[PDB]
RNA sequence: GACGGAGCCAGCGAGUACAACCUUGGCCGAGAGGUCUGGGUAAUCUUGUGAAACUCCGUCGUGCUGGGGAUAGAGCAUUGUAAUUAUUGCUCUUCAACGAGGAAUUCCUAGUAAGCGCAAGUCAUCAGCUUGCGUUGAUUACGUCCCUGCCCUUUGUACACACC
């Protein structure tokens, strides 16, 4: 309810939240995924991502 | 609605993953295993597989409807555009996820671990 | 009484290639049975979506890297047809996994 | 005597003109950074601090210093509207005292404060 | 600087004298014989290249080779 | 295209603007030996004078030299845009200033003194004998001034 | 038979063009000539001061003749290259933006270059004729 | 070789509508850039990503020099509320250490080494970094346990928390 409780957080690592943990650490923004990489490297198989080469 | 095709596909995949995770979390008692998404024009079918299908169903439109509503809320789509079906899995023994869930349940209640395995 | 040629593009995008191919084949068969002038199941540069990552959760090991790739298959099916026939075709012609999309008009 | 040493000028303008020009003129006769800052949206930068400075100037014992005006906005630019006043520039600990001279023209507030200690052992 | 890249009349005269009955007429060779610079050598060659005397073999940049008239 | 002849009409080894201009160098890159005098700037000056870029530094007519000197002093009087200068729009005087020969150093010294007087971060760094443009010295340059 | 235009070994053609331009005296000099780096990756302008800009113009014209709808950005890209970045490795930065534009304008004025639809530039018919003549001259010089 | 010219060639890429993308093309700016119109939710437009390295002619010819651009002052921009502790950018300048690197040792057996860029990852802004991709493109093995590390056998062991 306080008047001043937000910084101008338009960009940077702050505004950029993860889709699972909400981390600001190692965020694959690419393709509009927005995931912290570690989690992706576990869920990727369901996200349709595979490794071949 | 409508983005770059690649991007769209990626988003769909992500959505699927999210849904799967939710079902693992929400339908834990329900003995859930897999989700089978079918996206057609208007009516998007979502098939869900579980051991305890009755629980998922409820008493005719109980939990399933709630889940549908939740899904709608999550992803902006309206009533009727998302349909949910709960099915029997054809022999759970081959299915790893189901087995894992069963094992977990056995562990949590109070039983011999090695013997259970 | 109608029969006004619009020229209609059908998009076929997906990952699981076999299914896509089957769908394409089915569409072509259907076109044959309704007998129309049509350009084939034109294939585009199958876009790979690469996401390369440190395999390590935490950056303490050898520098192992994995390229997680997403194969995508974009197909154009061009029809010399009115809209009604296209609608008729798209009543069925849907198989799981594959994206059916109608662009419509030239 | 007619000229005192050499005229401490911005871009060819004397102190008789410097003290009375307001901000726009300073910006016009300034480095690009200041101009850029002026161009972008101003709010709470010259709001209360300026007023405080003015008050200090008014309530000064004459010939002596005005009251030390404390600033958190150390990213502020020094404009000739307040030459003579002392500014207390914040560093995390202690608002540190800075003179405003006829040669601090269009420079920053931060560049006269410094947070960390200068290096020891050997120069 | 190592000198011998001046101008003069004497030098020119010497150059004029040092042209017939030689196996090589090259820029590098000229430089070696303690004469004018790389660009100047070419100019000198050009001045002698009016009515026979010195004839080219290669036309490439900074790798030019000329030979006497046979 | 042609070798410059004659017995000795033009004198070798020059001394222009408080410093030394060594011969055997083609026009421009002997003027770079002068402290502060440009490359592009030098070329521009030459153009203004009206000299060919085939002559030696150990030549030049006296009139030409005078012209060059004149060009050097004022960028504004001749057709020079003059934003290729050490002091453009300036820190104090507010004109067009491209200092010459043994004066640039003096100007620099004066500027340094001014900085010291002001007591800016840069000035402090200079006093210390360290690194101005936010360059770090955790690793690099372990002898220093 | 047939008098060819593309069949000229590049540099000779350009030289011929330059010579023609010199002979005519009709181009209208940009004004910022020699007071310019020409490329963003330059420490020196053209070496021969006067001229060389003519050569550049000629080259541009030749390129235009060769291709379809050609613009300023593409020209810039063409006449860019490698930057001496000191401690940092080279990048690729393009040529000076205005100079190329000015050159194009000058060409348009003379009647070598014409404005094309869709976005770019092509060759004027008189310009084409001139180019052909130049090519013929070059061939004659060779033959 | 260096600098101008001039020639002129890829492959991976990725890129916005509910927004602040990739952004052509044209006038003004020496740059940096801006602006009016776009085209592209993408083999279709940026894009033949007209990339660099490379190839021709002239100028200077083995000088801490035009090799090298390092410590530095000055303006204009741009990013972002916010740039001083130059974010970065280009322009004029200053123009130093360094004349093929001591002891050690890293990497490599073919489109491989090395060179040379580009793209993506980052990302409001930044590349010298990583992933990738092309672009030029060889020397010398095609072996052996001498050194280094491992491996198995045979041996001995009073160790088995195992020679720390
Ligand atoms: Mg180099
Ligand atoms: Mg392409
Ligand atoms: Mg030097
Ligand atoms: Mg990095
Ligand atoms: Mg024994």
């Amino acid at each position: 309810e306080n008047v001043w409780y937000s910084h101008p957080r338009k960009f940077g690592k702050g505004s950029r939240q993860c889709r699972i943990s909400g981390s600001h650490s190692g965020l694959i923004r690419k393709y509009g995924l927005n995931i912290d990489r570690q989690s992706f490297r576990e869920k990727a198989n369901d996200i349709g991502f595979y490794k071949y080469r | 609605a409508i983005i770059s095709k690649k991007r769209k596909l990626v988003a769909d995949g992500v959505f699927y993953a999210e849904l799967n995770e939710f079902f693992t979390r929400e339908l834990a008692e329900e003995g859930y295993s897999g989700v089978e998404v079918r996206v057609t024009p208007t009516k998007t079918e979502i098939i869900i597989r579980a051991t305890k299908v009755q629980d998922v169903v409820g008493e005719n439109g109980r939990r399933i409807n709630e889940l549908t509503l939740l899904i709608e809320k999550r992803f902006k789509y309206k009533r009727g555009t998302i349909a949910l079906y709960a099915e029997r899995v054809h022999d759970r023994g081959l299915s790893a996820v189901a087995q894992a869930e069963s094992m977990k349940f056995k562990l949590l209640n109070g039983l011999a671990i090695r013997r259970a395995a | 009484q109608e029969v006004v040629i619009h020229k209609i593009r059908i998009n076929l995008t997906s990952t699981k290639v076999k299914q896509l191919e089957n769908v394409s084949a089915n569409i072509i068969k259907n076109a044959e049975t309704f007998k129309l002038v049509k350009k084939g199941p034109v294939r585009l540069p199958t876009k790979v979506l690469k996401i390369s990552t440190r395999k390590t959760p935490n950056g303490e090991g050898s520098k192992t890297w994995d390229t997680y790739e997403m194969r995508i298959h974009k197909r154009y099916i061009d029809l010399e047809a009115p809209a009604h026939i296209v609608k008729r075709i798209t009543q069925i012609t849907i198989e799981p996994g594959v994206d059916v999309e109608v662009i419509i008009a030239a | 005597r007619k000229r005192s040493f050499k005229t401490y000028s911005y871009k060819g303008v004397d102190l008789e003109k410097l003290l009375e020009m307001p901000t726009e003129d300073f910006v016009k006769l300034a480095p690009a950074r200041v101009r850029r800052k002026f161009a972008r949206g101003l709010s709470e930068k010259p709001a209360g601090l300026m007023k405080k400075l003015r008050a200090a100037k008014l309530s000064a014992p004459e010939n002596e210093k005005p009251a030390v005006v404390r600033t958190h906005l150390r990213n502020m630019i020094i404009v000739p509207e307040m030459i003579g006043s002392v500014v207390g520039v914040y560093n995390g600990k202690v608002f540190n005292q800075v003179e405003i001279r006829p040669e601090m023209v269009g420079h920053y507030l931060g560049e006269f404060s410094i947070t960390y200690t200068p290096v020891r052992h050997g120069r | 600087a190592k000198h011998a890249v001046v101008l003069d009349q004497d030098k020119f005269d010497r150059i004029m004298k040092e042209a017939p009955t030689y196996r090589y007429v090259s820029v590098s060779v000229l430089v070696d014989r303690f004469k004018l610079g790389g660009s100047l050598a070419r100019v000198a060659l050009r001045h002698l290249e009016n009515e026979g005397i010195i004839k080219p073999v290669s036309k490439h940049s900074k790798q030019a080779i000329y030979t006497r008239a046979t | 295209s042609l070798v410059v002849q004659e017995q000795g009409s033009f004198q070798h080894i020059l001394r222009l603007l408080n410093t030394n201009v060594d011969g055997n160098i083609n026009v421009v890159y002997a003027l770079t030996t002068i402290r502060g005098v440009g490359r592009r700037y030098a070329n521009l000056v030459c153009k203004k004078a009206d000299v060919d870029l085939h002559k030696r530094a150990g030549e030049l007519t006296q009139e030409e030299l005078e012209r060059i000197v004149q060009i050097m002093q004022n960028p504004t009087h001749y057709k020079i845009p003059a934003w290729f200068l050490n002091r453009q729009k300036d820190v104090n005087d507010g004109k067009d200033y491209h200092s010459l020969a043994n004066n640039l150093e003096s100007k620099l010294r004066d500027d340094l003194e001014r900085l010291k007087k002001i007591r800016s971060h840069r000035g402090i760094r200079h006093f210390w004998g360290l690194r101005v443009r936010g360059q770090h010295t955790k690793t690099t340059g372990r002898r220093r001034a | 038979p047939g008098v060819s235009v593309r069949d000229v070994p590049a540099q000779d053609f350009i030289n011929n063009y330059a010579s023609f331009l010199q002979r005519q005296g009709k181009l209208e000099v940009p004004g910022y000539v020699d007071i310019v780096k020409t490329s963003a990756g330059n420490e020196l302008p053209p070496q021969d001061s006067e001229g060389w800009f003519y050569k550049r113009a000629a080259s541009v014209a030749r390129h235009i003749y060769l291709r379809k709808q050609v613009g300023v950005g593409k020209l810039n890209k063409l006449y860019g290259g490698a930057k001496n970045r000191g401690v940092r490795p080279h990048k690729h930065v393009d040529a000076s933006g205005s100079i190329n534009r000015k050159v194009l304008q000058s060409l348009e004025k003379l009647g070598v270059v014409e404005i094309s639809p869709k976005g770019g530039r092509r060759i004027s018919d008189n310009g084409l004729r001139d180019l052909d003549r130049i090519a013929a001259a070059t061939l004659e010089d060779e033959e």
